[PDB]
RNA sequence: UUGACCUCGGAUCAGGUAGGAGGACCCGCUGAACUUAAGCAUAUCAAUAAGCGGAGGAAAAGAAACCAACAGGGAUUGCCCUAGUAACGGCGAGUGAAGCGGCAACAGCUCAAAUUUGAAAGCUGGCUUCGGCCCGCGUUGUAAUUUGGAGAGGAUGCUUUGGGCGAGGCUCCUUCUGAGUUCCCUGGAACGGGACGCCACAGAGGGUGAGAGCCCCGUAUAGUUGGAAGCCAAGCCUGUGUA
RNA sequence: GAGACCGAUAGCGCACAAGUAGAGUGAUCGAAAGAUGAAAAGCACUUUGAAAAGAGGGUUAAAUAGCACGUGAAAUUGUUGA
RNA sequence: GAAGCCAGAGGAAACUCUGGUGGAGGCUCGCUGACGUGCAAGAUCGUCAAAUCUGAGCAUGGGGGCGAAAG
RNA sequence: UGAGCCCGGGUCGAACGGCCUCUAGUGCAGAUCUUGGUGGUAGUAGCAAAUACUUCAAUGAGAACUUGAAGGACCGAAGUGGGGAAAGGUUCCAUGUGAACAGCGGUUGGACAUGGGUUAGUCGAUCCUAAGCCAUAGGGAAGUUCCGUUUCAAAGGGGCACUCGUGCCCCGUGUGGCGAAAGGGAAGCCGGUUAAUAUUCCGGCACCUGGAUGUGGGUUUUGCGCGGCAACGCAACUGAACGCGGAGACGACGGCGGGGGCCCCGGGCAGAGUUCUCUUUUCUUCUUAACGGUCUAUCACCCUGGAAACAGUUUGUCUGGAGAUAGGGUUUAAUGGCCGGAAGAGCCCGACACUUCUGUCGGGUCCGGUGCGCUCUCGACGUCCCUUGAAAAUCCGCGGGAGGGAAUAAUUCUCACGCCAGGUCGUACUCAUAACCGCAGCAGGUCCCCAAGGUGAACAGCCUCUGGUUGAUAGAACAAUGUAGAUAA
RNA sequence: AAACUUUCAACAACGGAUCUCUUGGUUCUGGCAUCGAUGAAGAACGCAGCGAAAUGCGAUAAGUAAUGUGAAUUGCAGAAUUCCGUGAAUCAUCGAAUCUUUGAACG
């Protein structure tokens, strides 16, 4: 029997702090963070932190070990050590003068400041990552969200200009693909800017894009790691973008007119070719986009669901299907302003989300200009008994309390006994009958708390301390649900 | 013992409860291996080691 | 702040090398005594044995800071005489060469010392589709030219070229190649005796029941079959650059 | 490849399961020991004997060749005869 | 069988005796030579060996003369 | 003449001779010659001590030394007994043989031949270091190698970080290995079983170490639990780096006390033995493991209180205002008591069975006493010494506060239960007047464990219980002598 | 007279001399140049149907692959080989392999 010692065995060789794990691999930590995060690598909790490592804290990360094997075994790792032997060679070449083979050794170190691409070829981390497309459709929210949030961003040192024209190009691409598949489905304005889901192969992809403003950048944001998660992500929608654009037969990439994006079409500078109930909302329409209104995401929808004739005004850019806003052979128009054409529909731009949210032409005199807007509805909270939705009426989402107390509002809108028995020896119908009923209804209350009190009583420690913290959560929900119909109580009584 | 008993599960089919070895004055290993309740050694020696 | 150069380190870094055995002969180091003779001592044994280090098919030496004194010879090595001569030794015990001369065998060369300076022209890697791509080493000197019975540089006019296939051949293993088991006697068994023959560029040797050229393997000369690797080579393709 | 060599006390210590058996704590020391017969044809069967073996019988040219085996001296010994 | 302790009796005390309790000892039982000193014609005093037994592991010092040793 | 030469008879089987020259390892009575073989002495000397053997039966061709029974002797717990260390190596065990060995024989053997036999998480090795040694850094040496062991070695670790700038921090040496089958050390007991193995096999009942993980429980919206004056108590009741401590870890002797075993004495049950006579008689059985639960305490420590008219107290000593006596409590526990184990076991006795595998059923296994007795362990006290009494592996606690949270739960809780696993090597036998060494199967040497009783003053002598011998070449004749040396008779 | 001692002869013993033989030694001569970290020389343990030693080999273990020959090995046992054939063999050659523990011996 061999007498085996105690942290030698276990938890112990089967997870690895990163203190520990940077060592091994003998890597700087900003290195070990690209790998981390290029890999999907991520800190896990153990069942106990003592036996995995005596001297670990409530503040130590744990890693694991085959993970680090990965990352042992990743040839990215020699492709590193390989840059920056590299860098040091140009570093050499430089502080001595030799201008032309520094260039050289530039041209081939492949810097992404010049080139507009990630350093790294990133092929066998993203097919690892996502065997299947249909992973990388799971994947496309956050890849869609940090691209959108990157080409609306000004430029960094971590983060080249070009990185972010091609981030750019790479959005426009994806747009022209849901364009041209009619597969965006629905869209949502919020106080955090516009929600687009889009139904891929099945799949629902949702992301945010910001509103066009200086998106204002204050604090201690490092732009290096973000840098890292675009650069992935680049890879990973150009080859989502590759893989759609030969499934539906279009040719990859698309040819980019940059005249044309030089007068500022963003998508209306891209040619798709071949090779050799959604769409029809606004086919049979003629739609004129004011100045004021946000042409991409406004054109995007448009372009999705049908209209095949946008124009706007020479400001927003080239790509307009006419300019002339005296034009006659237009449908609507859309404005958010506080020539008056007869044969036109004046619009504001909630029309075109509900339009979109609802698959049903909205009411226009209803959605008029100038016009208090009607609530704008969030599509993407399902119909769940128990919490409050907006759309359903208080007369059949209420309480029984709350319903008798509206009662009596809009109605008035034994010792009583014994004294009357003395007395006698020497509106009201609908008023009473509800104040009996509000008397029976708290009788019920009463009755009800005695019998939990019995039981909650009927517990033990444990099991009633997780019996408590359930009525604790569900006490806050209805509060809030309660709040919310008191605030309807209120508006619908004006 | 290991090794013993993972051949005797693979390739004999033999499920033994424990195994006992000693090395013999001529260099050569005895194992003992006592099996589980549920088969019969009389029936295993008769069938697949042909011992009577 | 950054970056060079110098020096010194790390790596289970990429690729390599050394140790041990054998030691008959060979190159070095170290190093006795017994014995012999002599008043004594040096000497002799012996620049040996034992011990230590280092190579090969040979090793080592080797192309004069030589021999010589002639009419001169001409790297090194080994044999013959030189010669028991010169020479050193109580001119004891004793020790003890070399030049010449005859033979065997022969073969000559490379660097450092000059500036390519009108062009580091040189070389190690490792990446290769192999065709060429980069990392470097190196100016505190890698190529070409020259090595003193020489040489360089200019001028001059004659004279010489370089690669790739390669039929075939030589060397060595292997296949095959003559003739009595004729008759009689002794004998357990003829391979012995007698008779009549045959082969022989083969009558060496061995086996077979006794001394066998002709029973068997073999043995002699010429070929003949297939294979092995080095070397040579008729011819045939090419050549190139003011080299 | 050979020899005016030696021929089992010779020739290498070793013609053989010889650097073996064996001795020494160890460095080391270190032997003895070849031959039936052409061919095992190495004696079937019977008998005595506990067996070992013996006697008939048989193999072979020979058992005056029986695996204590070619030939088989002397020392020494037994029987027989003088 | 010694120190130490207790009690009785004399001594002003220090002590002395007796009776004990105690169980420490370079204490007992079982089966000489070599020198040195000598202060004389040799006396006395000192020094040197004889150094728990035993299994398994381990280390060290070695001759002579010279010299104060250091060497 | 001679050294010699030739022929005959027998044996035998394969080569050999004469003549003239050539050649040499060429001629034997000696050398206390070499090797081998063989004699007389000579069936001679001789074949020891451990007192000692005898009768019947069986096996066998054969019996003093083969076996069974009986008789007489012996070792006498300081063994002629039961086991180990070292060393040996198959000698152990079963069957067969009797060519050689066992100074005689042999049916016997440690012989020879053929088969078999050694079962582990708990027993050792494996792990740790001790005295000591070896490599590395360096330095000598012509060199094989020597000095050197922490040295004028860049020698070893650990942590932190929103990727702000691909860094920055601390901590500490002899930086490794070897050296112990008696030192340190996690954990297994009882019964039964084979021809040969038993803490290993089977049955019953346990333990330890390591890992993973869930339930319950504890804490938590007062953040990390309560009680007691205190000694401290409990089912767990945050705790990083860093630091401290404990155990491992310890001398010899003396008497004293506690406890467990052994010895002794008595009663009771069952059986056996003597018995002319006597002996309410003599002997034997009467046992209870690991592990778990519960109860049990000297030292020590705490509270009240304050002592000389000094007290307490041991076999002895000593202790006490640096807190005694007294009163009241806390705490360290085992080989102690009770229960489970566990009577179902082991042992004793009786009855019934009869091709075999071998059985079935009844009863009992109880109660005391004593001690200048023996032995193991524990405890307080005293004395002495070379005077704080080896080191390391390993386990635990404390200080310090860095960090840390739970609303269809969190938990860095050493609590209860649940889950999994535990490899390698040795295991036979001997340990000696036959298994080791000594030239050997030698009256010799060789380390340790256990250790009954009677007579008896006795640790003097003698004799028995358990266990083990009857073995030293045997028969006939007589067998109790002689000499020498010691010894206070 | 027998026995005993001695002598001569025949047979039989003991012993291994002589003669004969020799898959051995010894000496001379000739051609050639070839150990080892790609793990040598040496030591150890295993491997055959029945083997102790010598020999061979290394868990692919008296051996595998390839080439050549052409019908065996042998003590016994059991299998062959169709022989008009990739094919026996304790066969030869030998260019591919297997190659346990140490040993310069190297975690």
């Amino acid at each position: 029997g061999k007498a085996k010692k105690k942290g030698k065995s276990g938890a112990a060789r089967n997870y690895m702090t990163r203190t520990q794990a940077v060592k091994k691999l003998q890597l700087s930590l900003p290195d070990f963070r690209k790998l981390c995060i290029w890999k999907g690598i991520y800190p896990r909790e153990p069942r106990d932190r003592r036996k995995v490592n005596k001297s670990a804290t409530a503040s130590t990360t744990f890693y694991y070990t085959k993970d680090i094997q990965y990352l042992l075994h990743e040839p990215l790792l020699q492709k590193f050590r390989e840059q920056k032997a590299l860098e040091k060679k140009i570093s050499r070449a430089l502080g001595r003068g030799d201008v032309s083979n520094a260039a050289r050794l530039e041209r081939n170190a492949n810097l992404p400041e010049k080139t507009g691409k990630p350093r790294y070829t990133l092929n066998h981390i993203i097919r690892e990552r996502y065997p299947t497309f249909q992973d990388a459709l799971r994947d496309l929210d956050d890849c869609l969200s940090m691209l959108f949030l990157f080409a609306n961003l000004p430029s960094t040192t971590a983060v080249p200009a070009k990185m972010i024209a091609r981030c750019e190009r790479l959005c426009h691409e994806f747009q022209h693909y849901l364009i041209v598949t009619h597969s965006l489905r629905k869209s949502f304005l919020s106080i955090k800017g516009i929600y687009y889901q889009a139904n891929i192969q099945g799949e629902d992809i949702l992301w945010l894009v910001p509103y066009k403003f200086n998106q204002r950048i204050v604090g201690d944001v490092d732009f290096r790691i973000m840098g890292t998660f675009v650069e992935f992500y680049m890879t990973l929608l150009g080859f989502v973008n590759y893989r759609l654009y030969t499934s539906i037969g279009l040719k990859y990439p698309p040819k980019f007119d940059q005249v044309k994006d030089d007068q500022g079409a963003e998508l209306a500078a891209f040619s798709l070719e071949g090779l050799n109930d959604p769409s029809q909302l606004f086919a049979n329409f003629t739609f004129f986009l004011s100045r004021e209104t946000p042409r991409q995401p406004l054109e995007f929808i448009l372009r999705a669901f049908g209209c095949k004739r946008i124009g706007w005004d020479a400001v927003l850019g080239e790509g307009a299907f006419t300019t002339d806003e005296s034009d006659p052979r237009i449908t609507h128009q859309i404005i958010d302003r506080p020539g008056r054409y007869p044969g036109r529909i004046y619009v504001q731009p909630q029309w075109v989300w509900d339009s979109i949210n609802d698959e049903e032409l909205k009411p226009p005199e209803l959605y008029a200009p100038g016009a208090q807007l009607p609530p704008h509805l969030s599509p993407f909270v399902k119909p769940t008994q128990g919490q409050y939705d907006p759309t359903k009426p208080l007369e059949e989402q209420q309480t029984e309390a709350e319903a008798l107390e509206a009662e009596l509002e809009d109605a008035q809108a034994e010792a009583t006994l014994e004294r009357q028995r003395e007395l006698e020896a020497e509106l009201d119908p609908k008023v009473k009958a509800k104040l009996e009923a509000k008397k029976a209804l708290e009788r019920k209350k009463k009755q009800e708390a005695e019998e939990l009190e019995r039981a909650k009583g009927m517990l033990s420690k444990k099991k009633r301390k997780l019996f408590e913290q359930m009525q604790y959560s569900n006490a806050k929900k209805n509060a809030e649900d309660a709040k919310l119909r008191a605030k309807r109580r209120r508006i619908e009584k004006e | 013992k290991a090794q013993i008993k993972q051949a005797l599960k693979k390739l004999y089919d033999i499920d033994t409860v424990k195994i006992n070895t000693l090395i013999r004055p001529d260099g050569t290993k005895k194992a003992f291996a006592r099996l589980t309740p549920d088969v019969d050694a009389l029936d295993i020696a008769a069938t697949k080691l042909g011992l009577v």
